C-alpha cells in the first residue's frame, strides 16, 4: 500500500497521474497503462502479461484488472463481463469508500463498462484495444463490448477427444456450435458421451467442402492438430508433410481458408493449428509458409507434469505471453499418482519406460494417472469398452489441457459467458 | 456488487 | 462464362503468372503476349518454396495463373502433391480482392504424374473434376476458363492412361495450347 | 389435511388421543403409534415401514418422523440425530405456531431429543424402543443421540468395499473398517476409493480370535463368501463343505469371535449374504450355523437388475419393504450411455448382449454396469486391470441400493458426519 | 432450526 | 491344568455329549459312567443336521463333549469337514455361559480321515495343533483341552502310507484320565 501519498499528490495537482505507475506506484514509468490513464513500470507489465487473462472457476478474473494483484476484489455485474477490481485500487483512484459503495450497490457496473469514463482520477482510455493489442507482442480485432458478446461458433478439425470443447466449457465460454471432424470411433465416442450429444460430428476432414463450410454457418474459431507421425523426425518411417497423413495438414489449410471472413468483413476470427516441435525443417517452414505465420513453442511442463513441447501457429490474442501455473495445476508426477505409488521422475516423458515404483515393482502409468498428467478431469476417457491400449493412445495424441486453457483464455474478452 | 478473495501466487 | 465481354479497344494485354511449366511460348504463339521480347507480362517462377504473398502482389496483377506438374521422368525434385499445394497457395495470393469484377483465370495441368490419391486431392483442392485431353495412338486439366469441353473426344478409360504411363521410355506438351482461346474475349490480341 | 377438526375435540377432552390415528386422522385405529401417544391405522403402519428409515443426502430423514409424510419439515439440531418434523404435525399436536417458532429457534431440539417427554398433546412413549422393535417384525434399544459413537466394522470377503461406500453415503461415521480380501484388483479399488482408510488383512483363514480381539471391538460384521461352489446351476459345484464353499464357515467362526458375551448388551450387528440359487441342504446348514433364516431381497425392486439374494442377519427392520427413492435407476435405459438403447428393462445376472447400438448388438459398458449396480460412475476405474477383470469385480458385488436399504437403520445406533 | 422440503413419493 | 481340583466327596458324575463315534464303554471301563445301565449321563447323537442349541441345552449340562470322524472306508454319509463344523457348532451350544468356573472339557478325534487342508481347517477352528497317537506292534489324531494329552516318531509320510494300505478304535481311552480330578469314580 505504497502509492497513497503519491496519488494524494496526484489529486493535489502536484504530480501527473501519467507520471506515476498506477499499478504499484513505482516512479520507473516506461509504458502507459493500456486500459487507464497513468504510467506503468516494466515489472507491472510483466505481471500484466502473466495475470490479466487468468480466470478462476467462477469465470471471473483471478486478480484485479488494474494492478493484476489485489487481496479482495469486486466482481462485475454486467452480463458476459468478467473483470474484477480490488477494493484497494478503488479506494485510491476513484475516491475513498467508493469500494464499499460498489459492494453495497447490488446492480453494479465496472469501470470498463459504465457509460462515461470518469470515475475519480481514474479514466478509461479510448484507444485501449490497440494499446492492449501492442502490449501483447497483421489484421487485429478490437475486444467486443460486454453487452454485444455472443456464443462462440467452432470448427474443430482432427478433434480427438474433444479437448477444445472441454476447455471452452471450463472457461465458461458460451458455445453456439461445435462442428468437429474425426474418423476414429473411440475418440468420437469419448466426445459424444462427455459433451452430451452437442458435437456435430462430420467424418473425414477430406469430405468437408467449401459449400459445407458455408452452410455450417459462420465460424468464430477454427482449431486443430493433424496427425504428427509422418511429420515427426524421430520416425524412421516418416512420409513427410506431402505424403502419408502428413498431407492432412493441408486440409486444415484448406478449411481455414474456407472458413475465413472476406477482407472488409471485420468480425473477430481466430484460428489455432498445433503440431510437434520434433519435425523436419523444411516441414516446419512449409507449414509456416502456408499458414503465413510462425509458431509459438509451448511446453506443458511449465504447467503440467509432462515434458510435452509443441508448436502452435495462430492468431489468438496474447499467445506469446508467458505461461503461468494456476494452483489447480499438477506439476510433478507424484501429484498425479494413486496412493501407495511413487514417482521416479518429476515429469513424464512423451515427446525409464516404466515411470512408477509400486511396492518394489516397476509399473506403468495408470490411465487415470495419465489423465491427471495431461490436465484432463480424471476418468474423462472412461467411456466405452475400448481397450486400455486404446485409451492410452487417445490420451497420447491429445492436447495438454492447461496449455490449451492458456491459449483459449483471452477468447473470453471476445465472446459470451455462462 | 459481488465480492471474492484472490488466490495468492508463487 | 462468368465475366462480361470487354469491348475490343478497351482490352488490355493478359498478365500471366506461370508456375512450374512455362507457357511463354504457346502464349506468344496465340497472340496473347507481344512478340517483342520483354519479360513484361509473364512471370515464371520455379522454386516457390520461399514465395510470399507480398511477392505475388508486387509481381503485379495477374489475369491468368498457370501451373503444371513436370512431365514424366526428368524433373521431380519435389513430390507431385507439392506442385498442387504450392500452386493452390500462390493462386490465392494472386486472386482479386472482393469484389473486383475483373476477369481472373487459372489453370493447373497434370502431365500424367499424379496417382489416384493425388488426383482426388487436386480435385478437392481445386473444387472440380479434371478434363482429360489425349494424343492420337495424355494430359489432365483443371481450370476456370470456359468451354474447355467445347469439343468432345475419345473416352480414354483410366486403364488406358495407366498403360500409356507404363511405357515411360526414351528417358512436352502443348496439347493445352488451344484451351486459352476464350481469353481473347477479355484480352488484347497481338500480331 | 383431515385431522384438524379431530384434534380440537381431542384437546376439548371429548376424544382420546389414543383413540385417533395421529398420523392421518383415520378412525380405523388398530395399533398404537410406537413413538408417541395416539393410535395408528394399518395403512400408516405400512407407510411407516417403507419410510421411517429413509434418509436424504443431507443425512436427515426424507420424511416426517410422525406421519411419515409432510410437505415441509424441520430438521433436528442435536448432534447425530437425523429426525424431521413437518410443520403441519407440529402445528397440531404440540400447539399452533409452535412449528414456525421452532423454525426461528436457531439452536433447536426435536421431541425425541428434548429434555422432557411431554410437549403439548404430543408426548413420547417410554417403552418405545421395544414397540419400535416389535413394529418391525436378543434385541438392542436405540441409543440416545448424544451418546452415539462411530461404528466399528469387520468386513469379510470385502470385495470392492461396497460396505464402506454405503456407510459413507448414509453419513455414518466410521471409526475403523478392517476388511479381509485376497484379490489384488479388489483390494486396489478399495484402497483408492476410500483413500487408504481400510485396514486390509489377507485371507480370512489367517484371522484368529486373538486378532479379532486386538483389532478392537466391532460393532458390525458383514460379508458374502464366494457363491460359485454353492450355486446349484454350476455343474462343477463343490458345495458348502468343499471348494470355496467352506469359506462360509470362516464367516461363522469370526462372527462368533467378534460377538459380545452374554451380559454385554452393547449393540452388535451382522449381515451375511449369498445367492438364493443354492442347494436346499446348503441353505438349511447356513441357517443352522447362523441360527437364523435369510430374508430374500431382489435388486430389481430398486435397481435395474434381476438380482435375487439371501441375507441372514440382525439389522433392524431387514424384513421391512423395499422402497425406491428417486435417485435410483429402474430400467436399463436410465443406465445406458446416449445413442445406446436397452432391449430389456432389467439386466439379468443371477440376448446375452443386452444392448442395441446402431443396428449392432453390444454388451454393457463397465460404466453402464456400474450404473446398473448402484455404484457411483467410474467407481471401478482405478488401476490397469482388464475390462474382463473390472466386469468380474462388478459381477460379484452387492447391489448398492439394497445394501443402503439394509444399513440405513444403523443410523439410529451410531454417529453422524 | 433448519428446514428442508421433502421429495414427492412414487 | 485350568480348573481347581474338586474334593472327592463333592465330585459328581461326568455328563457327556458324544457326537459321531460312541465312547459309552471306555468311559464305563474307566469308571466315569456306572456300569448300571441307565441312559442317564451320556447322550449320543449322530445326524445333528437338525440339532438346535435348545436341544443341546435340554439334554442337560455337559462336562465333556466328544466328537470323532468315522474310521476309514465304510461310514461317511457326510464329507469329512462336516464332522468338524457340526462338532464345533454343538460344542459352542454346550459351552458354559460366562463366567461359570465349572470344569468343561471337549475332544475331537480324527481317525486319519482328514486330508491336509481339512487338518489345517480343524486346527484353525479348534484353535490348536493335534496330538498324533500311534498304532504299535510292527508299525489317530486328537484335539482336546483335556490336560496332559500332550504328555513315537510318526512322520506325515508314515501316516500317509498307513492310511493308503488300509480295503481290509480306542487308543484314546487313557486320555480321559485327568477327568478323575473333577469327576466321580465308580467301582
Ligand atoms: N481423415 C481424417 N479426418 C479427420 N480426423 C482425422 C483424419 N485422420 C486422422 N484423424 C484424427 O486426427 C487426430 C489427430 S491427434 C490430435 C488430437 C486432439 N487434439 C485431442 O485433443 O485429442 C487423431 O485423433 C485422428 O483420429
Ligand atoms: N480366502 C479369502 N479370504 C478373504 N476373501 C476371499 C478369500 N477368497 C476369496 N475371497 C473374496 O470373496 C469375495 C466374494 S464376493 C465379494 C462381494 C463384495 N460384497 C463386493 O461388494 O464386491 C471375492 O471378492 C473374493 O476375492
Ligand atoms: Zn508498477
Ligand atoms: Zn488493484
Ligand atoms: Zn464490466
Ligand atoms: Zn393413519
Ligand atoms: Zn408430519
Ligand atoms: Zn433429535
Amino acid at each position: 500500500e505504497f502509492r497513497e501519498r503519491l496519488v494524494y499528490e496526484v489529486r493535489q495537482k502536484c504530480r501527473n497521474i501519467e507520471d506515476i505507475c498506477i499499478s504499484c506506484g513505482s516512479l520507473n514509468v516506461t509504458l502507459e497503462h493500456p486500459l487507464f490513464v497513468g504510467g506503468m513500470c516494466q515489472n507491472c507489465k510483466n505481471c500484466f502479461l502473466e495475470c490479466a487473462y487468468q480466470y478462476d472457476d467462477d469465470g471471473y478474473q483471478s486478480y484485479c484488472t488494474i494492478c493484476c494483484g489485489g487481496r479482495e476484489v469486486l466482481m462485475c455485474g454486467n452480463n458476459n463481463c468478467c473483470r474484477c477490481f480490488c477494493v484497494e485500487c478503488v479506494d485510491l483512484l476513484v475516491g475513498p469508500g467508493a469500494a464499499q459503495a460498489a459492494i453495497k450497490e447490488d446492480p453494479w457496473n465496472c469501470y470498463m463498462c459504465g457509460h462515461k469514463g470518469t470515475y475519480g482520477l481514474l479514466r478509461r482510455r479510448e484507444d485501449w484495444p490497440s494499446r492492449l493489442q501492442m502490449f501483447f507482442a497483421p489484421k487485429v480485432y478490437p475486444p467486443v463490448p460486454a453487452e454485444k458478446r455472443k456464443p462462440i461458433r467452432v470448427l474443430s478439425l482432427f478433434d480427438g477427444i474433444a479437448t477444445g470443447l472441454l476447455v471452452l466449457k471450463d472457461l465458461g465460454i458460451q458455445v453456439d456450435r461445435y462442428i468437429a471432424s474425426e474418423v476414429c470411433e473411440d475418440s468420437i465416442t469419448v466426445g459424444m458421451v462427455r459433451h452430451q450429444g452437442k458435437i456435430m460430428y462430420v467424418g473425414d476432414v477430406r469430405s468437408v467442402t467449401q459449400k459445407h463450410i458455408q452452410e455450417w454457418g459462420p465460424f468464430d474459431l477454427v482449431i486443430g492438430g493433424s496427425p504428427c507421425n509422418d511429420l515427426s523426425i524421430v520416425n524412421p518411417a516418416r512420409k513427410g508433410l506431402y505424403e502419408g497423413t502428413g498431407r492432412l495438414f493441408f486440409e486444415f489449410y484448406r478449411l481455414l481458408h474456407d472458413a475465413r471472413p472476406k477482407e472488409g468483413d471485420d468480425r473477430p476470427f481466430f484460428w489455432l493449428f498445433e503440431n510437434v516441435v520434433a519435425m523436419g525443417v523444411s516441414d516446419k517452414r512449409d507449414i509456416s509458409r502456408f499458414l503465413e505465420s510462425n509458431p509459438v513453442m509451448i511446453d506443458a511442463k511449465e504447467v503440467s507434469a509432462a515434458h510435452r513441447a509443441r508448436y502452435f501457429w495462430g492468431n489468438l490474442p496474447g499467445m506469446n505471453r508467458p505461461l503461468a501455473s494456476t494452483v489447480n495445476d499438477k506439476l510433478e508426477l507424484q501429484e498425479c499418482l494413486e496412493h501407495g505409488r511413487i514417482a521416479k521422475f518429476s515429469k513424464v516423458r512423451t515427446i525409464q519406460h516404466f515411470p512408477v515404483f509400486m511396492n518394489e515393482k516397476e509399473d506403468i502409468l495408470w490411465c487415470t494417472e495419465m489423465e491427471r498428467v495431461f490436465g484432463f478431469p480424471v476418468h474423462y476417457t472412461d467411456v466405452s469398452n475400448m481397450s486400455r491400449l486404446a485409451r492410452q493412445r487417445l490420451l497420447g495424441r491429445s492436447w495438454s489441457v492447461p496449455v490449451i486453457r492458456h491459449l483459449f483464455a483471452p477468447l473470453k474478452e471476445y465472446f459470451a459467458c455462462v | 456488487a459481488r465480492t471474492k478473495q484472490t488466490a495468492r501466487k508463487s | 462464362f462468368m465475366f462480361e465481354t470487354v469491348p475490343v479497344w478497351r482490352r488490355q494485354p493478359v498478365r500471366v503468372l506461370s508456375l512450374f511449366e512455362d507457357i511463354k511460348k504457346e502464349l506468344t504463339s496465340l497472340g496473347f503476349l507481344e512478340s517483342g521480347s520483354d519479360p513484361g507480362q509473364l512471370k515464371h517462377v520455379v522454386d516457390v518454396t520461399d514465395t510470399v504473398r507480398k511477392d505475388v502482389e508486387e509481381w503485379g496483377p495477374f489475369d491468368l495463373v498457370y501451373g503444371a506438374t513436370p512431365p514424366l521422368g526428368h524433373t521431380c525434385d519435389r513430390p507431385p502433391s507439392w506442385y498442387l499445394f504450392q500452386f493452390h497457395r500462390l493462386l490465392q495470393y494472386a486472386r482479386p480482392k472482393p469484389g473486383s469484377p475483373r476477369p481472373f483465370f487459372w489453370m493447373f495441368v497434370d502431365n500424367l504424374v499424379l496417382n489416384k490419391e493425388d488426383l482426388d486431392v487436386a480435385s478437392r483442392f481445386l473444387e472440380m473434376e479434371p478434363v482429360t485431353i489425349p494424343d492420337v495412338h495424355a494430359v489432365r486439366v483443371w481450370s476456370n476458363i470456359p468451354a474447355i469441353r467445347s469439343r468432345h473426344w475419345a473416352l480414354v478409360s483410366e486403364e488406358e492412361l495407366s498403360l500409356l504411363a507404363q511405357n515411360k521410355q526414351s528417358s512436352p506438351t502443348k496439347l493445352v495450347k488451344n484451351c486459352f482461346l476464350p481469353l481473347r474475349e477479355y484480352f488484347k490480341y497481338f500480331s
